[PDB]
RNA sequence: GGAUAGUCGGGGGCAUUCGUAUUCAAUUGUCAGAGGUGAAAUUCUUGGAUUUAUUGAAGACGAACUACUGCGAAAGCAUUUGCCAAGGAUGUUUUCAUUAAUCAAGAACGAAAGUUAGGGGAUCGAAGACGAUCAGAUACCGUCGUAGUCUUAACCAUAAACUAUGCCGACUAGGGAUCGGGCAAUGUUUCUCGACUUGCUCGGCACCUUACGAGAAAUCAAAGUCUUUGGGUUCC
């Protein structure tokens, strides 16, 4: 029974897509198969930021911030709760929350 | 990056050895959705130094474009990349390390190219990424002593 | 266009002859106006034919390929090493 | 214009923190403390409280030495591992800041590979 | 359907209803068969030369105004080349390819692509030897394919 | 829909559509007489000439060669028959 | 008619010395024995002799190549070739 | 008894009326007619002798100078060579990669021929029997057959 | 089918340029732990461990841009540049005129792993080596590490080699995105053309709704036009 039309990943035109590893475990993933989230962070904490004021030079530059990306598979998306089991009728829904 | 030349009185002089931009402005620059640019060339200056040089550039949206892409044809990237390297042959020729920071300071190579490409692609934010020493002369002696020693 | 094409064209209606002894001949008598050496010729022969073509003021073409493909651009399933175009006829190659 | 500026090279992991203090090179280090001395369990080494207590530390034998401005560069394992900076790190940054020296200049130097060689796990991945 | 390939392109030439050549075009039906020689003598391509009256010369479709094909003009004045036009060009393309093969010997796709040719360049050789516009004995060669060619 | 006159379409439809779909197929091209904008001459050109055509007289590149139509650059007009 | 399966000019070793050392032979004494244009001539009259001596015979480039010991041109020269050629272009500006 | 083959050059004496034939290692694509040139000015090109300084990084040479004047000591082997790893200007001295993958410094005025020492591939091919074996070591010396130690 | 014009393509081969990452080597600043795990344990480290600074070497690989996007008959193809051969679509009042579809047999290509040798061997890693683990672990876990992963020349011939869906031809409903081409804009913009937007059309990758229609249903623009059963043709 073909569960999603799509068989698990978008991949329309190709024979072989280039692999990639998990993040949690690093475990050999298609590179469409996987689960692509970003996680744009600050180099601070939000309380730090009163601290490294007092604490800083440059009359109050501004704070760089961290962008880094993250490839999970299906088992680590799943237990790592960024992916979840949803109804027959609300798995066709593709727009993110 | 600045390495340490001589030695003067509890004084070390310096001498440029490189440039490069940040991890987080790099990151910052690189989005989905749009066409990158990077060309590179080596370069050898007035006097004996070789430097390889290394432009990032991306496409820029217009205004009033609905489509989400932007992108650009591999022809198109290949005459852009051929005016990065004709650009960068015609602003390094005539100048030394001092006129080359110089134009670099402000830019100049990123604010000459984008009029140049315009005709082929908008692009923005063209910055000369990072550029990189390879042979420096022999210790540079007497050419540091006239340079420095002000003040 | 390319050098075979223009060649391609003057075969059917143009004078032309094969080989070294032959091009000797034709520029001698000073109707050849165009030779064609192919790549892979002995450097003496190169350098006579030269000599012959500029005392006649004959055009001298050196182009790429060696005498194997020269023959199968001229037509011939042997080897040619110098071409002598005396006419065109109805071509554009001088 | 009383302020002399070094370098500290917060090494960042989810095993362990280190602290590295230096001059504005590399070169000729003023103190190198790790986080497994302030705490003796071989467990929390990565944890917060001992990344507190480590870089206050460091930042004693910084303001005994005479260094008080610190420009700040976190660096986590970096090549083919997490890539994403340890838990320690923002504690480490925190002690510094806190106990009256300057910081200046954050940045990450964390080394980027451009799809280097492969990684440990077996196309399977390290699994429990 | 594409013959060697899974494109299913339609692009041609649509004729005009009309069989007749323009008011203005008084090409009198002589001076264009002239035109067509000379256009031959040199030996350029039938199509490259209907072409040119076509888009120079602003010459219509040249059977509406002379009655006769491009290559039936030639083959009754005697300029008929001894190989049909696509024979010729898919000869020429059959040697190119071989001559590159010689050369580049870790080209398996050009390998495949010789081998598509070569059987296009036979099946056309078969259909023109059943249809008597070649001598019945005309077995392609690959070793001579240069001599086919020129 | 449902009731169309196949038989004879609408001139606005027949235009929006492929030249080899419509009722009848025919050419969209047309050719085009051209003075030289110094000269007295008539060329003849066709709207999507592959070659490049030479004028006999004194004149520049009659047209440009493109994908399609051939571009016209100097400054001639051209009536159409 | 074929007259050999497998062991082609090898079949004069009979059955001994090995079946995959007669076939390591068997590829290398093809390439030994095997024609070779000549670049100087386009002629397919160039012999080995002596294993790294190549002579071209008629009345014409009778010159001696220099080359490996068993064909005319291996892939170490070529490459080495290719990149001082480079090297030279790219050292002579 | 050497695999590779020689190349006999004639050359021209700069002092006194005569030449001299010298015996080169052969280089990979040299033939006989050709012309080859030696010394501080010659060009990048198989089968020159340039000084190791005067040539650029990662080029392929064979019968390399130890030092200035020995007339050749390293890659000389059929199918060898020597790649020169770099340059140090100061106290001008080149680093090569010898064949056997060891890294040396000799000074930059020693010369080498551009190109590989001809006689490409040889111990690809087995020997196949003794026969061959011993008209190979009967041109070299005495060292074969070899008996076994331990049956002695 | 063959020309011809502008193209287009992460299509193929050869040469060639760049990138940091990993490991290793020298030297330098320093000393207590470093690694690892859920917790450990093994191993190495006051002889200078880990970290950090300079230089060099090795081979592997092209991250971010990387997309329900492109190319190739499939397997597959992602750094720059140059050369060679080729390919589809589009435009065309270009040429021949049935030259076409399907394939038993017959042949080319054919992932990864496996084989023969040469070169090369950084990381990972069959086999294997140790230490917790449960009652037993012998397997998962941590470190090391063999064949292997790279390339050259010869082999084979299979996988969930998948779209679990043979190929060619015709017809069949509504929408919006998307790649390539072409046509039109007294529309915007740019130091003669390019970028953006809109409309039409052809050729692809697809998506949402609906089910006249099909099915045992899941579902399907084909798996529809089939008890109202026959367009042509291979495999099973
Ligand atoms: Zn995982
Ligand atoms: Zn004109
Ligand atoms: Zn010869």
């Amino acid at each position: 029974t073909q569960k999603r039309r799509n068989n698990g990943r978008n991949k329309h035109g190709r024979g072989h897509v280039k692999f990639v590893r998990c993040i949690n475990c690093s475990r050999a993933v298609p590179k469409d198969k996987a689960i692509k989230r970003w996680t744009i962070r600050n180099m601070v904490e939000t309380a730090a930021i009163r601290d490294l004021s007092e604490a800083s030079v440059y009359s109050e530059y501004t704070i760089p911030k961290l962008y880094i990306k993250l490839q999970y598979c299906v088992s680590c998306a799943i237990h790592s709760r960024v992916v979840r089991v949803r109804s027959r009728e609300g798995r066709r829904i593709r727009t993110p929350p | 990056k600045l390495r340490v030349e001589d030695i003067q009185g509890k004084s070390c002089l310096t001498s440029f050895n490189g440039l490069s931009i940040t991890s987080d402005k790099l990151r910052s620059l690189v989005r989905k959705w749009q066409t990158t640019i990077e060309a590179d060339q080596t370069i050898k200056t007035t006097d004996g130094y070789l430097c390889r040089v290394f432009v990032i550039g991306f496409t820029r949206r217009r205004a009033n474009q609905v489509k989400k892409t932007t992108y650009a044809q591999s022809s198109q990237i290949r005459a852009i990349r051929q005016k990065m390297f004709q650009v960068i042959q015609n602003q390094t020729s005539s100048c030394s390390m001092r006129e080359l920071v110089q134009k670099l300071i402000p830019e100049v190579i990123g604010r000459e190219i984008e009029r140049a490409t315009g005709s082929i692609f908008p692009l923005q934010n063209v910055l000369v990424r990072k550029v990189k020493i390879l042979k420096a002369p022999k210790h540079d002696a007497q050419k540091l002593l006239e340079l420095h020693g002000e003040s | 266009d390319t050098i075979n094409a223009k060649l391609a064209l003057t075969m059917k209606s143009g004078k032309y002859v094969l080989g070294y002894k032959s091009t000797l001949k034709t520029l001698r008598s000073g109707k050849a106006k165009l030779i064609l050496i192919a790549g892979n010729c002995p450097p003496l022969r190169k350098s006579e034919l030269e000599y012959y073509a500029m005392l006649s003021k004959a055009n001298v073409h050196h182009y790429a390929g060696t005498n194997i493909d020269l023959g199968t651009a001229c037509g011939k399933l042997f080897r040619v090493g110098v071409l002598a175009i005396t006419d065109a006829g109805d071509s554009d190659i001088l | 214009g009383e302020l002399v500026f070094g370098v500290a090279h917060i090494f960042a992991s989810f095993n362990d923190t280190f602290v590295h203090i230096t001059d504005l090179t590399g070169k000729e280090t003023i103190v190198r403390v790790t986080g497994g001395m302030k705490v003796k369990t071989d467990r929390d080494e990565s944890s917060p409280y001992a990344a507190m207590l480590a870089a206050q530390d460091a930042a004693a034998k910084c303001k005994e030495v005479g260094i008080t401005a610190l420009h700040i560069k976190i660096r986590a394992t970096g090549g083919t591992a997490t890539k994403t900076p340890g838990p320690g790190a923002q504690a480490a940054l925190r002690a510094l800041a806190r106990a009256g020296m300057r910081i200046g200049r954050i940045e990450d130097v964390t080394p980027i590979p451009t799809d280097s060689t492969r990684r440990k796990g077996g196309r399977r991945g390290r699994r429990l | 359907g594409r013959m060697h390939s899974k494109g299913k392109g339609i692009a041609s030439s649509a004729l005009p209803y009309v069989r007749s050549p323009p008011a203005w075009c008084k090409a009198d039906a002589d001076s264009v068969v002239e035109q067509i020689l000379k256009f031959s003598k040199k030996g350029m391509s039938p199509s490259q030369i209907g072409v040119t009256l076509r888009d120079s010369h602003g010459i219509p479709q040249v059977r509406f105004i002379t009655g006769q094909k491009i290559m039936r003009i030639l083959k009754a004045n005697g300029l008929a080349p001894e190989l049909p036009e696509d024979l010729y060009n898919l000869i020429k393309k059959a040697v190119s390819v071989r001559k590159h093969l010689e050369r580049n010997r870790k080209d398996k796709d050009s390998k495949f692509r010789l081998i598509l040719i070569e059987s296009r360049i036979h099946r056309l050789a078969r259909y023109y030897r059943k249809v008597g516009a070649l001598p019945p004995t005309w077995k392609y060669e690959s070793a001579t394919a240069s001599a086919l060619v020129a | 829909v449902l009731a169309v006159d196949l038989l004879n379409p609408s001139h606005e439809s027949e235009m929006r559509k492929h030249k080899l779909k419509q009722l009848v197929q025919g050419p969209r091209s047309f050719f085009m007489d051209v003075k030289c904008p110094g000269c007295f001459n008539i060329t003849t050109v066709f709207s999507h000439a592959q070659t490049v055509v030479i004028c006999g007289s004194c004149a520049s590149v009659l047209c440009q060669p493109t994908g399609g139509k051939a571009r016209l650059m100097e400054g001639c007009s051209f009536r159409r028959k | 008619t074929k007259r050999t399966k497998k062991v082609g000019v090898t079949g004069k070793y009979g059955v001994r010395y090995g079946a995959s050392l007669r076939r390591d032979v068997r590829k290398i004494e093809v390439q030994q024995h095997s024609r070779y244009q000549c670049p100087f001539c386009g002629r397919n009259t160039v012999k080995r002799t002596a294993a790294g001596i190549w002579c071209c015979n008629g009345k014409g480039c009778k010159k001696v190549l220099a080359g490996g010991a068993w064909t005319v041109t291996t892939a170490a020269a070529t490459s080495a070739r290719s990149t001082i050629r480079r090297l030279r272009e790219m050292v002579e500006v | 008894g050497r695999g590779a083959p020689l190349a006999k050059v004639a050359f021209r004496n700069p002092y006194h009326y005569r030449t001299d034939v010298e015996t080169f290692v052969a280089t990979e694509g040299m033939y006989t007619g050709q012309f080859v040139y030696c010394g501080k000015n010659a060009a990048l090109t198989v089968g020159n002798v340039l000084p190791v300084g005067e040539m650029p990084e990662g080029t392929i040479i064979s019968n390399v100078e130890e030092k200035a004047g020995d007339r050749g000591a390293l890659g000389r082997s059929s199918g060898n060579y020597v790649i020169i790893v770099g340059h140090d200007v100061d106290t001008g001295k080149t680093r090569v990669k010898l064949p056997s993958g060891a890294k040396k410094v000799v000074p930059s005025s020693a010369r080498g021929v551009v190109g590989i020492v001809a006689g490409g591939g040889r111990i690809d091919k087995p020997l196949l029997k003794a026969g061959r074996a011993f008209h190979k070591y009967r041109v070299k010396r005495n060292c074969w057959p070899r008996t076994r130690g331990v049956a002695m």
